[PDB]
């Protein structure tokens, strides 16, 4: 919706605007000695129709002061990235529409970078001119790169009912985004909550000066100047620190365009800012190395005057850098010095530094006990990161220890909940475990036992991603090669795999198998009773009177008798199936508990007021061959 | 011979397992602890025999509040400032065994510095900022050298080859570019540099000095302690 009061242009017009701006950070007390940068671009505003605009940028030259003339004139040079800079800009064109003149919805093409988008948004906010009004006091609510705004609108010069000179001004301490954007900090610095006080010590206010065409409403020129001042470091409270943003847009020409079509990039976005990283060029890392070398040199030089300073500038650059580059570089840094790298890491509140500690630990050749200790310690930290998982996988491969694998499984579950996406890490570890087990599960009994049970820790994820591993688990369960210990571990790996129709079928096959071991048969029977079916229970009850291993028969019959004894709500449903299976069979009479396996169970149901009944279920498992004076096995 | 193992599950989550083989492994771990222990004394003596330098330098940020705020152009004005401590000390004694020549270093140092920084940044692209930097340093210690030779003993104390700054009150600014960190040269007008030195010894003098620009009468410039690289220092100057 395009109100005519918002018209600041004419349709069928391309307005080519030269963008020229500079940011100059300097001290006025020393002749404004400043770090200044000069941006110059060619801009191509395109207006096939009202409020349906297309933006083509080009000829973007990025120059910055490398020196000052004696009279104070700077010396600007194009930077190394100024070419990739211009390429990045020119290689996109923007399509946008502003319903009502105060509702901005960007539609970029091919997901333009966040920072490029934000620079574009600032340019648009400079471009956006409010709808015309005859009220000089006009102040209203406006969006900007910086969020919402209470912006004042006073017409300086008006011809007829059309304003020719206008000033747009807003104090920057009132617009939505004055909240200090968080940043990584020394996680060990104890000072907190002092950020707001400083904002009081901050001064800033914006003013834009506009020259408008009364005929076609177009902006002849635009001057937007911003000045930020800081109060401390100032005698008399006026010798502080000054900053200024000065950007200008000059209308070189307004070619008329024969166009009536406007595009809308798939990605729909507003004028507001979207979070971004303190990114730095990959090169600078090498400077980090020069710096670390320098410090190592200086301790030999015996000078410590500025070492902490350089450390700070470094960790600053550090926070400018990225993750993968750091880790790739990482080994060299330790090669230089371990303890200093530690000072950096500990003072480094960035997540990657925490993740990279693991890598350090393997570098220093830590003792396995401490490796596993820290492994579990971190593994319980919420919201695991895919990277962190890759490190955990690498460490598990390297040590292949019990604690490492348990921590890996728990972190796997945590991230699985964190990210339902079956990322390539899950596939890689799944393949590695499949290698560690194969179909025969032949291997070191401790090793394969641990592999099986740790896999069970993530059973559901394995189901989701790899059915072939489940098939191999069933193979091993039905395989005679693995020891009964390994077979049982495979059975319990189904903990998180919730046996399905086929899993129940395989369990029934291996259980009703008369030659199957008594302990193995009981384990399969227990896992089958986790969620049994009436047809299954009927078959087992039919086979019960003819089962071998009298101790097995006593155990199973005692279990059934207890199930009938149980009243628990779920066991109420289970007893329906039990009854359905008891019509045409009678149980062996359950004798002996000191020399025959026996089943006992107790439930503790309490009626909590205003809450569902709480039932505590107790299972007493006794395993006795007729030759055991004491239980061969027993689980609490 | 019975084989047994046990494990603990919480919510069904196994919490590690214990094995008899695990007990045997722990036995070998104790044996390996003994094996590592046996050779330690000779190793630790070996470094004294050859000598080395020992450095113990913490660098801790007690105070730091960093953040950033956007800008109208869409760029990001970094803002942050910290107080930091680097309280370490240089050490490490080298012994020339059978030469009876002992070299000893012990000079703890204090680096009480502070920075504030503001920076307009272009992520992955560029930066522009200024760094407000107050400085306080100290060091003290001994450089000693003792040698026994042919029944002739001599304790040697190398003299300072540079001024010994007991105190160092320094303040500086810098203009920092993506590829560079540049100091801001001091004004020469009313550039007050002075020094007063008293004799602790004929070759060593206790020195008090101050170098600063007195621009208080000039507008836009903070008073004499500020607006420029200002140093108030307390030193022992070796005459050479």
């Amino acid at each position: 919706v395009c109100p005519k009061d918002a018209t600041r242009f004419k349709h069928l017009r391309k307005y080519t605007y030269n963008y020229e701006a500079e940011s100059s950070s300097g001290v006025p007390g020393t002749a404004d000695s400043r770090s200044a940068t000069r941006i110059n671009c060619k801009v191509e505003l395109e207006v096939p129709q009202l409020c349906s605009f297309i933006l083509k940028t080009s000829q973007c030259t990025l120059k910055e002061v490398y020196g000052f003339n004696p009279e104070g004139k700077a010396l600007l040079k194009k930077t190394k990235n100024s070419e990739e800079f211009a390429a990045a800009m020119s290689r996109y064109e923007l399509k946008l529409a502003i319903p009502e003149g105060k509702q901005v919805f960007l539609y970029p093409e091919k997901d333009e970078p966040t920072y490029i988008l934000n620079i574009k948004r600032g340019i648009i906010s400079a471009l956006l001119v409010p709808p015309e009004t005859e009220e000089a006091k006009q102040v209203l609510f406006l969006d900007t790169v910086y969020g919402n705004c209470s912006t004042h609108f006073t017409v300086k010069t008006r011809k007829g009912n059309v304003a020719t000179e206008i000033s747009t001004e807003r104090d920057l301490g009132q617009c939505d985004r004055f909240k200090p954007i968080r940043t990584g900090i020394s996680p060990l610095a104890l000072i907190k909550g002092m950020t707001r006080p400083l904002s009081t010590l901050i001064s800033s206010s914006q003013s834009c000066q506009y020259t408008l065409d009364a005929k076609r409403k177009h902006v002849a020129e635009a001057i937007c100047k911003e000045q930020h001042l800081f109060l401390p470091f100032s005698y008399k409270n006026k010798y502080g620190m000054v900053a200024q943003v000065t950007q200008t847009l000059k209308l070189e020409d307004t070619p008329k365009i024969n166009s009536r079509f406007f595009g809308e990039g798939t990605k729909k976005m507003g004028l507001a800012f979207e979070s971004t990283k303190s990114t730095s060029p990959p090169k600078q890392a090498e400077a980090v190395l020069k710096t670390l070398q320098e410090l190592k040199k200086l301790t030999i030089s015996e000078q410590n005057i500025q070492r902490a300073n350089l450390f700070n500038k470094l960790v600053t650059e550090l926070r400018g850098l990225s993750d993968e580059a750091v880790t790739s570089l990482l080994p060299q840094l330790i090669e230089v010095s371990s303890p200093i790298t530690l000072q950096a890491l500990v003072q480094c509140g960035q997540p990657q530094c925490s993740t990279h500690i693991l890598q350090w630990l393997k570098r220093v050749h830590a003792n396995p006990l401490l490796i596993d200790v820290v492994t579990y310690l971190v593994a319980l930290i919420p919201e695991p990161s895919a990277q962190q998982l890759r490190e955990i996988f690498n460490m598990a491969r390297d040590q292949r220890s019990r604690a490492t694998l348990y921590a890996l499984s728990h972190a796997v579950n945590n991230y699985h909940k964190t990210n339902p996406t079956g990322t390539q890490e899950l596939l890689d570890i799944a393949n590695y475990l499949m290698e560690q087990i194969q179909d025969d599960c032949t291997g070191d009994e401790d090793y394969t036992y641990l592999i099986l049970r740790v896999i069970g820790n993530m059973g559901q994820t394995m189901e989701q991603l790899t059915p072939e591993l489940k098939s191999s688990i069933l193979k091993c369960v039905q395989s005679t090669k693995p020891s009964l210990m390994i077979q049982k571990a495979a059975i319990q790996a189904l903990r998180k795999m919730e046996p399905k129709d086929k899993d129940q079928e395989v369990l029934l096959q291996t259980f009703l198998d008369d030659a199957s071991p008594g302990d193995k048969r009981l384990a399969a029977y227990l896992m089958l009773m986790r969620s049994p079916s009436q047809a299954d229970i009927n078959k087992i009850v039919q086979i019960l009177p003819w089962e071998q291993n009298e101790q097995v028969k006593n155990f199973v019959a005692s279990h059934i008798a207890n199930i009938l004894n149980s009243e628990e709500l779920d066991i109420q449903d289970l007893k329906k199936l039990v009854k359905e299976a008891l019509k045409e069979s009678q149980l062996p009479t359950v004798m002996d508990f000191r020399k025959f396996s026996r089943n006992y169970q107790l439930y503790k149901s309490v009626s909590l007021p205003s809450l569902d009944p709480a039932s505590a279920k107790i299972e007493g498992n006794l395993i006795f061959d007729p030759n055991n004076y004491l239980p061969k096995e027993s689980m609490l | 011979v019975p084989e047994a193992r046990a494990y603990l599950r919480i919510l069904g989550e196994e919490l590690g397992f214990a094995s008899l083989h695990d007990l045997q492994l722990l036995g070998k771990l104790l044996l390996m602890g003994a094996r590592t222990l046996q050779g330690i004394p000779q190793m630790i003596g070996e470094v004294i025999r050859k000598g080395s330098k020992n450095d113990f330098f913490l660098h801790y940020i007690f105070m730091e509040n960093a953040f950033e705020l956007p800008t109208g152009a869409g760029l990001q004005l970094q803002i942050s400032s910290s107080g930091v401590i680097a309280p370490g000390a240089k050490a490490g004694v080298k012994l020339e065994v059978a030469n009876m020549q002992a070299e000893l270093v012990a000079k703890p140092s204090v680096s009480v510095e502070f920075v504030t920084n503001m920076g307009i940044i272009i992520p992955d692209f560029a930066r522009s900022g200024v760094q407000m930097n107050t400085n306080f340093f100290h060091e003290s210690g001994l450089e000693a050298h003792v040698a026994l030779k042919a029944g002739k003993l001599k304790f040697i104390i190398p003299s300072p080859k540079r001024p010994v700054k007991l105190l160092s009150g320094g303040n500086t600014l810098h203009l920092v570019s993506t590829t560079k960190t540049e100091v801001i040269p001091p004004l020469i007008e009313n550039r007050q540099s002075w020094s007063v030195c008293k004799q602790v010894f004929p070759g060593l003098n206790y020195c008090t000095s101050g170098a600063y620009s007195n621009a208080s009468s000039t507008d836009s410039a903070s008073y004499y302690p500020l607006t420029g690289d200002t140093r108030l220092e307390l030193e022992l100057r070796p005459t050479g």
